[PDB]
RNA sequence: AGCCAGGAUGUUGGCUUAGAAGCAGCCAUCAUUUAAAGAAAGCGUAAUAGCUCACUGGUCGAGUCGGCCUGCGCGGAAGA
């Protein structure tokens, strides 16, 4: 059971996400239900080290964002080109 | 040596290297040698470098090669002016973006196969990386 | 001292070399009886507490030169 | 190396035994081959004797459980212990033999009564 | 001595140390394996 | 990390060889007594012997080991 905390993102598009990425956080995505689409940033490293063990990928995880859990599994992951970082990832509601 | 057993056109445009790889990930074996630098890659270094990794595997295993010589490279020969046309296709390259996995390996252990793309790593004229198969 | 662990397996398996490939070429069988008589002698010759224990370090003498356990 | 687990289980067997055993002969092990041990380890089966080579730091946690939190001070150097289980003594004549025959190691205190016995007075058991 | 660009050590005798600005390789065994960067 | 000590039986494992006894090579790499000791990591012998390692008991008494991402440096670097 893998525990992710997370903030909203005031602000969006490619300035700010390379900002972000520059500040060791990183853009991601939570979508699919019947809400809409809420856009999150992660703190890089601790997703980093959750996401080399296969039950990252195969497994129902919580986010936290403002004190509220919600169940997700990871759907698509965006890797930076050469270097072991995360781009963005998306996280379907389970 | 590999290169084109045919193609549309004998000659090309110098063109640009720009942007990132396509295919930057390890869609064959476990293992893989990705290209952290820029530039390009002649028929003759794919060769000595797939040669260097299968000895170093001594033939066990298998080895893949993602990237190929498609593009052709001419030369004006020695004492020769400007212009008066095209000079002739000397060799072949692959052009080669930062991010793309060059060969691939598996059906041995991991310390193998890094030692191996070392080896084959030493022939080759860009910065490269060992990297890995990862589910997802 | 008490003969080899090798020989006494050459003499109970009624062969007179052992195997030139051990665990791929199999050149003999020995049953139970033959390992426990050979590690009764070796028995004076072993370090065991036990029966089983020097019957177990011919039975690795007996795997090393290529005779199996019949 | 071992577990933390396999220090814990070894630690309780040690303990073990030694609720169980009247004397304890403890003697230094060094400078032996392990065909004479054999030969002790033998001895030691005959005699109903217990014989274990074991860390000294786990030797003062089976010895801090009652009443041999005397023996603490003759685990410093190399440690086997001899713990007769069934009949007292027998274990303290053979370790002298021993010690006197292969003129090796030390055998340097033992335990009874509750009681430390110094190297020279184990002549008494 | 070999005076080279790469240094390396050819064994567990071989011991690597910084001279005076420069790398040097000593083998308590081997005077042959004796390497100097430059 | 150093230092003290052990580093054992089958057994000189089988094949080969004039010899191959951990230590030319080929194959197996088992089991025993064990705190621990590879059918042996290097030296050594005509083959042994012998030196030493892996491993462990002791002493000592508090931090240590090697990767990840980077910043700045060192060598690589010789001409009138
Ligand atoms: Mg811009
Ligand atoms: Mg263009
Ligand atoms: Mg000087
Ligand atoms: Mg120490
Ligand atoms: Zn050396």
């Amino acid at each position: 059971m893998f525990t992710i905390n997370a903030e909203v993102r005031k602000e969006q598009g490619k300035g700010a996400s390379r900002r972000l990425r520059a500040a060791n956080k990183f853009p991601a995505i939570i979508y699919g239900g019947k809400e809409a689409p809420l856009a999150i940033e992660l703190d890089h490293d601790k997703v980093m080290n959750m996401q080399a063990k296969a039950e990252f990928y195969s497994e129902v995880l919580t986010i936290v964002v403002d004190g509220k859990e919600i169940k997700v599994k990871a759907q698509d992951v965006q890797r930076h080109p050469y270097k072991p970082k995360l781009q963005h990832i998306d996280f379907v509601r389970a | 040596m590999l290169q084109p057993k045919r193609t549309k056109f004998r000659k090309m445009h110098k063109g640009r290297n720009r942007g990132l790889a396509q295919g930057t990930d390890v869609s064959f074996g476990s293992f893989g040698l990705k290209a952290v630098g820029r530039g390009r890659l002649t028929a003759r270094q794919i060769e000595a470098a797939r040669r260097a990794m299968t000895r170093a595997v001594k033939r066990q295993g298998k080895i893949w090669i993602r990237v190929f010589p498609d593009k052709p490279i001419t030369e004006k020969p020695l004492a020769v002016r400007m212009g008066k046309g095209k000079g002739n296709v000397e060799y072949w390259v692959a052009l080669i973006q930062p991010g793309k996995v060059l060969y691939e390996m598996d059906g041995v252990p991991e310390e193998l196969a890094r030692e191996a793309f070392k080896l084959a790593a030493a022939k080759l004229p860009i910065k490269t990386t060992f990297v890995t198969k990862t589910v997802m | 001292k008490t003969p080899p662990a090798a020989v006494l397996l050459k003499k109970a398996a009624g062969i007179k070399s052992g195997s030139g490939k051990p665990n791929k070429d199999k050149v003999g069988k020995i049953s139970r009886a033959q390992l426990q008589e050979i590690a009764q002698t070796k028995a004076a010759d072993m370090t065991g507490a036990d029966i089983e224990a020097m019957t177990r370090s011919i039975e690795g003498t007996a795997r090393s030169m290529g005779l199996v356990v019949e | 190396a071992l577990n933390l687990q396999d220090k814990q289980a070894i630690v309780a067997e040690v303990s073990e035994v030694a609720k169980g055993a009247l004397s304890a002969v403890v003697a230094d092990s060094r400078g032996v081959t392990v065909d004479k041990m054999t030969e002790l380890r033998k001895a030691g089966r005959e005699a109903g004797v217990y014989m274990r080579v074991v860390r000294n730091t786990l030797l003062r946690r089976a010895v801090e459980g009652t009443p041999f939190e005397c023996l603490k001070d003759a685990f410093v150097g190399p440690t086997l212990i001899a713990y007769v289980t069934e009949h007292p003594g027998a274990a303290a004549r053979l370790f002298k033999e021993f010690a006197k025959a292969n003129a090796k190691f030390e055998v340097k205190a033992a335990a009874f009564e509750g009681e430390l016995i110094p190297a020279s007075q184990i002549d008494r058991l | 001595m070999k005076v080279r660009a790469s240094v390396k050590k050819l064994c567990r005798n071989c011991k690597i140390v910084k001279r005076d600005g420069v790398i040097r390789v000593i083998c308590s065994a081997e005077p042959k394996h004796k390497q100097r960067q430059g």
